[PDB]
RNA sequence: AAAUUAUAUUAUAUUAUA
RNA sequence: AAUCAAAAUUUAUUAUUUAUAUUAAAUAUGUAUGUGUAGAUAAAAUA
């Protein structure tokens, strides 16, 4: 019900959040070039996994900024590396540069624009002042990003008392504009052959400094690498759905809330399928093997199972691992299942078949442990004030 | 059950009598500011009359509120509509 | 030199629009209020200032750098659902100048109503996005609009389409895709083919209609006979358990408790899919955040549980006050064919002391004895010293946060 | 009486187990 | 800042170098115990559960002479690593391991087995010859 | 009685000495308005805490360049992010769920 | 005059111990599970 | 709805914010 | 049953904490309740 969902989210939110950050940290380290444009979340009661994936793969488009000092915000993905490069460039400008010449150009430009707005004559007598102009419109777009970061809500520019732009109110020509930035390899032309002949030129560290220091190519690299376009969340219970919609709509826009997986729903294709703490919650009447096979059928990229560390849970996850690795020799080699983390051998798990685990329950569960800052409801319910809470999780990537 | 609806009704009746005392030759400031205060206390009075409907006090002042709203020359109003329905029930 | 014309479909040429529900009662509601009279008084204040400076007149009785000019008197209204755009056009036409409407919708087919509104006047008075009404606070923030109008249910455009579902008298097998936009999941054919018997009863009982004795009979009929390839087999099984459908179809002018079980099941299955319980509870409570001080909120309710939801929200929210409640006039039911039970809820926001007005009417002796116990035992306590609770404060900034805005 | 609250949430199959 | 951007590109190159050897590494399965030496349990990429020991000081395969200090080799041979690393993380296969014991394996999984069995039944069960 | 109602001039942790009822709220109403009013997060100082990439590269500049590859292998083999602190979006969702109902 | 029922249940939810309630309810669920397992054989 | 198992006593706590 | 210096173990540096004491403005409106940690132990009936 909704009360069960209230208590479940308030009790397990930080624990499931820490587990998802641990598994997504390992996924960002092991696969840096994986950007999941389409994400399906199976059993998404609360969108903790969707929120963690949004924080990992798109730290800049959140409503509230991340705690930049923490280790959890340094991921291996190219979008996360781009946002970390922006914050690192901010730190380099603030701390490792003692010169006030940047502030000198800043207040000179501010006073110059405030003086040319209504006082001075026009800017045509001063020749080749385009360097002020393009950095001024770039700083204006940075100011719009500053308003988005200040109000914790996009589309704030229509809220204020400025006049709206005449022409395109509905936003149709901004979405139907042919982009001149994406060029297919056959579409290039009218160039000298000596540029495409000599290969292996930008291997010097100075040319890498040129490629890092410029900010015009940053937006051009970020516009093609859209991190999360469509997110589909599956949840049958209505209370879990109506609380997860309260959770996700503040920072993850346009989430389609499916209610059930259909057997005809396996024809739609996703980049990342996350089943967090949901394989144990599948009832005994439902065939979990067909659900696991259907969840594998909807993966262009990565399928991530996350669950609590328990005996029944580890048996469920190891059976699911065996069922998916059964699908190896059935077709094309490029779509065969390979486990990235944790088990590197792809045989049966040696802890699952160890001698010591017959009479010892502790030597049975190949799991990992995440640490988090526990909330007040956990220290209210568990009688001990835990400054650091411990969540044991079993995972499968 | 206190009486702030009574204070709102007495303020509207005092404003109606102040516009009745605006029967001079021409005093545009009196008509202007009494119209402004009557509209402001009307918008403050709409919700209070909605809460205080079907009460022992509103039936005493319903005819005076209808007369004050008719003197201020505005009709096809929600308060005018509620007063018209309660007067039509009172006459039947 | 040829033109590539798109071949039309059946639903594009035979598309009908939604009739205007009420225009003169809406324009008094969604415009008029405290935010409107201070708007009209400020426009007259700028009129006597223009003749003071020396502008050309007539004989008559009385942020940052590139955004230097901000707009004048303009009255910003948010439309949660424009539909055919008649209620969105009633604000801008009758309001004349200094008014604005931002419209949202779930369906992309409401762009047709948004396109015709721009062709009359556009660029600076109309603005359209495609999103739910619950995601309005996430994309506009607090204290964003002078007024917010909320409608609910289906327009007449979606009822007649064979692809958008909602067809009961067509005599043909169409898919029961009865949802308002792509932001939801499965349709009613894929819902009833997969939902369990217990899950359907708990969702039917949440809307008040089709109570537990009757909903357990309808769910016994659905789950026992569900290979459902078309809506013809669905409407056969629904009308076999209860009575047949009413003559008006979706719009029944009869009483709510005297409505048949087939109509109660179909108007609740429409409410189960598009989540009108969640979207109206969130859309009203987010609207009281996005309103300015003394702003107006207009909600249209065509169902009895919606009248419970608006009545339960205003009495509990510590800023909401019902200005008045007006029902539909009798002339709109004949010519347009609307529901007799359609009401208009005009809710206003209070700056302060919103509970002192409600304590005049509903303050019993039992609530006074409960109030003394909650102070003695301290059950009105919250949380401040926990981990997420220390980072949360009220809307007004503190002295330690103002020095953070200077550097950041 | 905390265990009797969830009896309205059990599916109709296992509601009549003993 | 040029120092930091150059070393950022160099850390990117070194991380791209270690990611090629990353699929050959071990998995720390059980938490390591540390009393001078660090002893842990590993899943190898061969399908085995081994128990490995790591020392702080250098002991080569042929002779003990080297060009490293103790701090150098304790950063080389993963002693600081496996001291600060808990279970679920990677351990390099190029680091030498001392006194590795391969755990015995049975055919049927030990997960969801009852511990209320008798002692000789668990004895026959764990030695892959059940009753 | 005294203390049965809440005067809006007097603070909620203190108790008013007035006995009147008019112009006052019940304590359930005060609890709902205190749960309603407390939606905001305090402004985070960006400049007070430097980024983790900045401190990581600062520690890598001070290392010997022959030992930098082993530090890279040390940083890569650590799959634990540490003590996971909740994001302010996650804290906002947590408190949004916590403010919608009475504490009892 | 005694207290009404709803404030009594809310006060019992407000002031009682959480850990003892949790342990008693979890061991009650365990005892019910052992009864169900003993019935299943 | 009784018998009382109940310990009970008083004080403190957090990046106010550095 | 085949080994070796964690905190066997000592000492120091921009730096990581929890504690140590320092440590202040602010009535324009609206306002801010924990689990625990502790010392010797000398009241008792809504289930
Ligand atoms: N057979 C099934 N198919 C789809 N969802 C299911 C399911 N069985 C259970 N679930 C849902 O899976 C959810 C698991 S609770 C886990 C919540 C979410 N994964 C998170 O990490 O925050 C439950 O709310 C339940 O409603
Ligand atoms: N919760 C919601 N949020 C935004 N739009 C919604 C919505 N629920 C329904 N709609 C849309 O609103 C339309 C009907 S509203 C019907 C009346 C119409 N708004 C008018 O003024 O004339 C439907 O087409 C539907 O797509
Ligand atoms: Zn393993």
């Amino acid at each position: 019900s909704t009360n069960d969902a209230i208590g479940y989210f308030l009790f397990r939110g930080a624990a499931m959040y820490a587990g998802m950050h641990r598994v997504f940290f390992e996924l960002s380290k092991q696969l840096p070039h994986f950007v999941p444009k389409t994400m399906l979340d199976f059993g998404a009661g609360t969108g903790t996994a969707i929120l963690v994936a949004k924080e990992v793969y798109d730290p800049g488009s959140l409503a509230y900024p991340l705690y930049r000092s923490l280790r959890q915000t340094m991921q291996g993905n190219d979008s996360s590396r781009t946002h970390q490069l922006s914050e690192l460039r901010y730190d380099l400008k603030r701390l490792q540069r003692n010169n006030e010449e940047k502030k000198k150009v800043r207040f000179m430009a501010v006073a110059a624009l405030l003086e040319r707005g209504e006082v001075d004559p026009a800017d045509l007598p001063e020749d080749l002042k385009r360097e002020i102009a393009e950095v001024a419109t770039a700083a204006a777009t940075a100011k719009k990003d500053r308003l988005v970061r200040e109000a914790h809500a996009r589309y704030r520019d229509v809220v204020d008392g400025t006049e709206w732009e005449s022409g395109d109110p509905l936003g149709e020509v901004r979405a139907s504009t042919e982009d001149p930035e994406d060029v297919i390899d056959g579409e290039q032309g009218d160039g000298g052959d000596d540029g495409e002949a000599a290969k292996g030129r930008p291997k010097t560290w100075w040319e890498k400094l040129i490629d890092v220091e410029n900010e015009t190519a940053r937006t051009r690299a970020a516009r093609r690498l859209r991190p999360l376009q469509e997110v589909t969340a599956v949840e049958p219970s209505p209370g879990m759905m109506e609380i997860g919609t309260m959770v996700l709509h503040d920072d993850v826009p346009n989430v389609t809330w499916k209610r059930y997986l259909l057997p005809e729903d396996e024809a739609i294709q996703h980049d990342l399928v996350v089943a967090a703490y949901s394989l144990s919650e599948i009832a005994t009447s439902e065939n979990r093997r067909r659900i696991v096979q259907q969840l594998w059928k909807m993966t262009k990229g990565v399928l991530v199972f996350v669950e609590f560390a328990n005996l029944n849970n580890f048996n469920i996850l190891m059976e699911a691992r065996d069922w998916i690795l059964e699908e190896k020799d059935v077709g094309l080699w490029d779509w065969q299942p390979t486990i990235v983390a944790p088990c590197p051998h792809e045989h049966r798990c040696p802890l699952r078949h160890c001698k010591t685990g017959v009479k010892r329950k502790r030597m049975r569960i190949c799991s990992t442990e995440a640490h988090y800052r526990s909330t007040f409801v956990e220290v209210w319910a568990r009688h001990m004030p835990l400054k650091v809470g411990i969540e044991p999780i079993s995972y499968l990537i | 059950n206190p009486g702030p609806f009574l204070d709102g009704a007495l303020q509207l009746i005092k404003l109606h009598l102040a516009h009745k005392n605006a029967a001079a030759d021409k005093n545009t400031k009196a008509c202007s500011d009494i119209e402004g205060e009557f509209l402001r206390e009307l918008e403050a009075f709409r919700a209070c009359f909605t809460m205080s409907s079907s009460l022992k006090v509103a039936k005493l002042y319903t005819k005076k509120l209808h007369g004050a709203l008719s003197y201020f020359q505005l009709y096809d109003d929600p308060l005018m509509r509620q007063l018209d329905m309660i007067i039509g029930k009172q006459t039947m | 030199m040829k033109r590539i014309v798109v071949p039309h479909r059946w639903s594009e040429m035979n598309r009908v629009e939604h009739p205007p529900l009420m225009m003169k009662q809406l324009f008094q509601g969604v415009c008029g209020g405290l935010r409107w009279l201070e708007t009209k008084s400020l426009a007259q204040y700028l009129a006597v200032r223009a003749i003071e400076e020396g502008y050309p007149s007539t004989p008559g009785v009385r942020s940052l750098q590139v955004t230097k000019q901000k707009r004048l008197v303009s009255y910003d209204v948010l439309d949660c659902t424009l539909g055919s755009g008649y209620h969105a056009g009633a604000v801008l036409e009758n309001g004349g100048p200094y008014t604005r409407v931002v419209a949202l919708d779930c369906d992309h087919d409401a762009m047709h109503a948004a396109r015709d509104l721009v062709e009359e006047f556009g660029g600076d008075r109309f603005r359209f996005y495609c999103c739910k009404m619950s995601e309005a606070k996430a994309m506009f923030g607090e204290r964003s609009f002078d007024a917010i109008m909320i409608d609910g249910g289906v327009s007449d455009t979606q009822l007649e389409d064979p692809e958008r579902g909602f067809l009961l008298d067509d005599e043909g097998g169409h898919r029961l895709d009865m949802r308002f936009g792509p932001q939801m999941g499965v349709g009613a054919l894929e819902y009833l083919n997969t939902v369990s018997q217990h899950t359907l009863v708990s969702s039917l009982l949440a809307y008040g209609l089709l109570e537990y004795g009757q909903a357990m009979k309808m769910s016994r009929a659905i789950t026992r006979r569900k290979p459902f390839v078309d809506s013809r087999e669905v409407l056969t099984c629904i009308e076999q358990a209860g009575d047949e459908l009413p003559e008006g179809g979706w719009r029944s002018q009869g009483s709510r408790r005297k409505s048949p079980m087939s109509w109660k099941f179909l108007t609740s299955l429409r409410c189960i899919i598009n989540n009108e319980m969640y979207e109206l509870r969130q859309g009203i409570e987010n609207a009281l955040l996005m309103l300015r001080d003394d702003g107006r909120l207009v909600v249209f309710s065509r169902l009895p549980w919606e009248e419970r939801l608006v009545r339960g929200t205003v009495d509990d929210h510590p800023h909401a006050l019902l200005s008045y409640v007006e029902d539909i006039s009798i002339d709109d039911v004949q010519i347009y064919g609307f529901t007799r039970h359609a009401k208009m809820w005009v809710i206003t926001r209070a700056a302060s002391s919103a509970y002192a007005l409600k304590n005049t009417t509903t303050l019993t002796e039992e609530k006074f004895r409960e109030s003394s116990v909650r102070w003695l035992t301290g059950m009105y306590a919250g949380q401040t010293h926990g981990f997420p609770a220390n980072n949360f404060t009220f809307e007004n900034f503190e002295r330690k946060e103002w020095v953070t805005l200077r550097r950041n | 009486r905390w265990a009797a609250k969830f009896y309205g949430q059990v599916t109709f199959g296992p509601r009549n187990y003993p | 800042p040029a120092e930091m951007l150059v070393v950022r590109q160099e850390v990117e190159q070194l991380q791209q170098r270690v990611m090629r050897a990353a699929p050959k590494y071990l998995r720390v399965v059980r938490d390591p115990r540390c009393h001078g030496k660090v002893q842990a349990d590993f899943c190898t990429p061969e399908g085995d559960l081994v128990s490995g020991r790591v020392y702080r000081r250098f002991y080569g395969d042929r002779n003990r002479v080297s060009a490293h200090s103790t701090m150098r080799w304790q950063h080389i041979g993963g002693w600081k690593l496996l001291k600060r690393i808990r279970r679920g993380s990677l351990f390099p296969h190029n680091v030498p391991l001392y006194a590795v014991t391969k755990h015995a394996q049975i055919d049927f999984p030990n997960t969801l087995l009852d511990t209320k069995h008798s002692t000789v039944e668990q004895t026959a069960m764990q030695y892959n010859d059940p009753m | 009685l005294e203390g049965a109602m809440h005067k809006p001039g007097e603070s909620g942790l203190q108790a008013g000495s007035s006995t009147t009822i008019a112009g006052k709220e019940t304590w359930s109403q005060f609890s709902t308005k205190m749960r309603y009013g407390r939606r905001r997060i305090r402004v985070i100082d960006v400049a007070a805490k430097m980024s983790y990439e900045y401190q990581m590269l600062r520690k890598m500049c001070k290392r010997r360049p022959a030992m930098r590859q082993w530090a890279v292998r040390d940083d890569f083999c650590d799959m634990n992010p540490g003590v996971v602190i909740m994001s302010p979006s996650m804290q906002a969702a947590f408190m949004k769920v916590f403010r919608m109902k009475e504490k009892g | 005059r005694e207290l009404p029922r709803d404030v009594k249940q809310e006060l019992q939810s407000f002031v009682a111990d959480a850990a003892t309630t949790l342990e008693s309810r979890v061991k009650y669920l365990k005892e019910l599970d052992t009864m169900n397992q003993r019935m299943k054989d």
